[PDB]
RNA sequence: CGAAAGCUAUUUAGGUAGCGCCUCGUGAAUUCAUCUCCGGGGGUAGAGCACUGUUUCGGCAAGGGGGUCAUCCCGACUUACC
RNA sequence: GAAGGUUGGCUAAUCCUGGUCGGACAUCAGGAGGUUAGUGCAAUGGCAUAAGCCAGCUUGACUGCGAGCGUGACGGCGCGA
RNA sequence: UGCCUGGCGGCCGUAGCGCGGUGGUCCCACCUGACCCCAUGCCGAACUCAGAAGUGAAACGCCGUAGCGCCGAUGGUAGUGUGGGGUCUCCCCAUGCGAGAGUAGGGAACUGCCAGGCA
């Protein structure tokens, strides 16, 4: 067979969902590209990981003229 | 892989060195960068040397 | 010229509609104007026969619901996928 | 400029009362002149584009821009970014002086000259013309011509239609057959 | 315009054959002497048959 | 289009200022006038404004669209802000190049007291 | 013998064939042959039925084939064991669900269409019925 | 009381190791489960055809492959045509 | 060793119309279009505030550390203010 | 307190296109000129500066108008969790959830802060 190859699964996806209480540094989503964009109190890493920059609750929301999904942290 | 390993040697006399790679066929001129020398704790000129 | 006898539906949904069709009746809806839509049941065979004729789909019809005459026009029909049966009809108030 | 004076004095009034214009800026203007040289023979010798560019500088009086192949094209042995032409954009005093030079020295110097077409309008009031040879210009010397290079000349205008474009270019007595 | 990159663009003189003189800026350096100008060319001023051909040699 | 291009130029710095929660000294320039607004971090409240369309400023100026007018606007907006106890803003050039009239405004606001 | 001029992939997952058909109305002519059953129609079957109906109407009128066999079916050669990769594409089929109008016809009387469609149905592996276009 | 025949690695594949699952002991939080309510991301079922491809019919057809003419460059001139 | 950093700037494919050589296709001008382009290299997810294109200055392709988190049986690998 | 306008936002097509009309006191725009500050891989086109004679042509704003985009029920249909069943490649029944598409219809945005001009 010419086939028979694959790669290891990368375990991407949302790690903390809406309303979850996280500590600063906690990874919220792992992704390829900015499928989600960083909102308030959230940073975007070199591999587009979104992580909490403050303690608080995860909040998903859609905004902007392109209807894009932003992830923010609402402080406690 | 044709890029070869080189070292960047401190000009401060400390002996501290960085390492990198370099396409010697296309870029024969010696690499020279200003980099942090942690022994003297200053940014100084570093110069290419053999690995 | 087409008069249709109808009854206001007691229950809605998939199970209710399928039970209606298992008993030789089928659901229909009347909408249009400012009044709320009216969900009705029709006897399948009589309406099937009526709509065999193409004047059913272009003239004003009259549905009698508890004696009240409502003038409508057929707006859409849902047909059974392969049997000569009717599944649902939309009637717009005219 | 000298022909901008002519425009501002005569051409605006004549075109206003010919076209029932509301405002003076509804009248077509001559906004820019572009001169280029397809010198794809540079592929062979870069020196060519250099000589074509110097010819263009002599003709126009401002240094040209070296234009590059937008893509790689297999039909001419050109890669993306290989220089195959020159261009000068003239606006203001220089474009008006060039307009007068071209109209009153250059076009009389074209072999078998029998008028320029009036169908050469792009469709939106812009006129383009070619120059088989460069000597038609007195700014290029003859006893030194290294090669015979022509050029293209385009006159962009604010004229919305070809009719308004011809009308404006005619007000200057542009030799239309 | 930029500095020192442009051709020396000085006002020159240009005299036609029909007596037309135009004071022109161009990048030639010397003055201009030209045979035909816009005001003495055939097309600008509007200066640009077999029965006759047969009958020119055919006085009956 | 000139204005759409300028807005696109301004957007990145404006978004950065938004996410930094920085009180913004936003400048608007036209060939006849120049404007300055100190806008709160929420983006929808103006704390202090000064412009050459105001008479208290235009009266003391010859032409409202030159560098001296921009300097007057910058000084005015800075002193108005400092009377509010604002004292630390970030400059938003609004896609205008940091130069000429905008720069004169910013320099006047700085030497008058505003921190940026 | 219908099959796609090209495809982005050579081989397809077997899949399943659930649900009711889309395209249950006579949309191009006056008469149609509608599937009552569920199954696969091979390109050879579709072609045989087409030839039958077309010969019946003496190539008068017009005929529409609404279904197209875009599904490749592989088979493993005789005397090969299991595994060793997927078999070779052998024929092309169209998945049919009950309600699918298979053919349409116009320009002939209803009786002639009925007889042409009966002769056609004799070639197909799925139960069918005759349908006429409706006002709505 | 009460499994497993799984994951990962292995000259490993009917062996073994760590993890999972059993057992015994100790300690500890409303620690855990079910239901109800609340906050979430989603792209499967279904559907659809703007996109990537595939598909048939009609209309308008860039247009080309074949025969006329005209023929130096040209032009007209059909298509079984496609 | 810029194809990295940063600052400033910029916006695609394709087609149509006009134009010396010059043609199906080069460079120029206008219009349509709106990313159908682009991404050093697969595919996928991204990308206009561009991550796509150009230029100036440059070495953060720094050294010691690291709240917290992701992912692994483990060895480990990753993201990070 | 009303009308117009400029800036910064909320919101992200019920808000965007198209078509037509309309405005210059102010504002905005085009505009005027340029050795200059600054700029063109050429060009004062853009960027920039010094201005205010001209004009609302273009742009922009506003007004109107469904040819589109966009939004969008009700009812039915599809799918589906749990339990049950059949003629079991697929379905059906009870119960809960219930689309997509389409139909009626809606629709020519709404709105906060500050500044300027008129009333
Ligand atoms: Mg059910
Ligand atoms: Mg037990
Ligand atoms: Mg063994
Ligand atoms: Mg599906
Ligand atoms: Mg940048
Ligand atoms: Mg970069
Ligand atoms: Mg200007
Ligand atoms: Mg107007
Ligand atoms: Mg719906
Ligand atoms: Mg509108």
């Amino acid at each position: 067979t010419r086939n028979g190859r694959d790669s290891e699964a990368k375990r991407l996806g949302v790690k903390r969902f809406g309303g979850e209480s996280v500590l600063a540094g906690s990874i919220i989503v792992r992704q390829r590209g900015t499928k989600f964009h960083a909102g308030a109190n959230v940073g975007c890493g070199r591999d587009h990981t979104l992580f909490a920059k403050a303690d608080g609750k995860v909040k998903f929301e859609v905004k902007g003229p392109k209807n894009r999904k932003f992830i923010s942290i609402e402080a406690e | 892989g044709i890029r070869e390993k080189i070292k960047l040697v401190s000009s401060a006399g400390t002996g501290h060195f960085y390492t990198t790679t370099k396409n010697k066929r296309t870029k024969p001129e010696k690499l020279e960068l200003k980099k942090f020398d942690p022994v003297v704790r200053q940014h100084v000129i570093y110069k290419e040397a053999k690995i | 010229m087409f008069t249709i006898n109808a009854e206001v539906r007691k229950e809605q949904g998939k199970g209710a509609s399928r039970r209606l069709r298992a008993a030789n009746k089928f659901p229909a809806i009347i909408y249009g104007g400012k009044e709320a839509p009216l969900a009705i049941e029709l006897d399948h065979d009589k309406v099937m026969n009526m709509q065999a004729k193409a004047e059913f789909y272009s003239e004003v019809l009259t549905i009698v619901v508890d004696g009240k005459e409502i003038k409508v026009k057929a707006q859409d029909v849902q047909r059974h996928p392969y049997k000569p049966k009717l599944q649902h009809i939309d009637f717009v108030r005219a | 400029a000298k022909l901008h004076d002519y425009y501002k004095d005569e051409v605006v009034k004549k075109l206003m009362t010919e076209f029932n214009y509301n405002s003076v800026m509804q009248v077509p203007r001559v906004e820019k002149i572009t001169l280029n040289m397809g010198v794809g023979e540079a592929i062979a010798d870069k020196k060519l584009l250099d000589n074509a560019a110097a010819d263009l500088a002599a003709i126009s009086g401002q240094k040209p821009l070296i234009t590059k192949a937008r893509k790689s094209v297999a039909g001419f042995k050109i890669r993306q970014g290989y220089p195959i032409g020159c261009k000068v954009t003239l606006r203001g005093e220089r474009m008006w002086e060039f307009f007068e030079r071209l109209i009153t020295i250059a076009v009389p110097r074209i072999r078998d000259f029998r008028g320029l077409s009036a169908k050469s309008f792009d469709g939106r009031g812009n006129y383009s013309m070619g120059v088989r040879e460069q000597i038609i210009f007195p700014e290029i010397d003859y006893d030194k011509v290294d090669r015979v290079r022509g050029l293209d000349i385009t006159i962009t205008t604010t004229a919305k239609s070809d009719e308004e474009g011809r009308a404006l270019l005619a007000a200057f007595d542009f030799p239309f057959r | 315009m930029k500095k020192d990159i442009h051709p020396k663009y000085e006002e020159i003189t240009a005299s036609c054959s029909c007596g037309n003189v135009m004071k022109i800026r161009s990048t030639v350096g010397h003055d201009l002497n030209l045979d035909v100008c816009s005001k003495c060319h055939p097309f600008f001023t509007g200066k640009q048959g077999r029965v006759d051909r047969f009958n020119k040699r055919f006085n009956i | 289009d000139k204005k759409s291009a300028r807005i696109r130029r301004a957007t990145r710095a404006r978004r950065k200022l938004q996410e930094l929660g920085a009180t913004r000294l936003v400048v608007h320039r036209t060939p006849r006038h120049i404007y300055a607004q100190v806008i709160a971090p929420n983006g929808s409240e103006v704390l202090v404004a000064a412009s050459t369309v105001e008479k208290a400023i235009a009266e003391q100026l010859k032409y409202t669209g030159n560098k001296d007018a921009a300097a007057a606007v910058g000084k005015a907006v800075a002193e108005r802000a400092l009377e509010k106890g604002i004292k630390d803003v970030s400059f938003d050039r609004s896609g205008f190049q940091y130069h000429g009239r905008v720069q004169a405004l910013a320099d006047a606001a700085r030497e008058a007291g505003l921190q940026f | 013998m219908l099959q796609p001029k090209r495809t982005k992939f050579r081989k397809m997952h077997k899949g399943r064939n659930r649900g009711l058909a889309q395209g249950t109305d006579v949309s191009f002519g006056s008469f149609g042959l509608k599937a009552v059953g569920r199954g696969r129609l091979t390109a050879r079957q579709i072609e045989a039925a087409r030839r039958a109906m077309t010969r019946a109407v003496k190539r008068q009128g017009k005929i529409w084939i609404r279904v197209f066999p875009d599904k490749p079916i592989t088979e493993k050669p005789l005397a090969v064991r299991m595994g060793k990769g997927k078999g070779n594409v052998e024929y092309w089929v169209a998945l049919i669900q009950p309600g699918k109008v298979l053919y349409e016809m116009d320009g002939v009387p209803e009786e002639l269409a009925r007889e042409a469609f009966k002769l056609a149905a004799a070639k197909l592996p799925i139960k069918t019925t005759f349908v006429t276009k409706t006002v709505m």
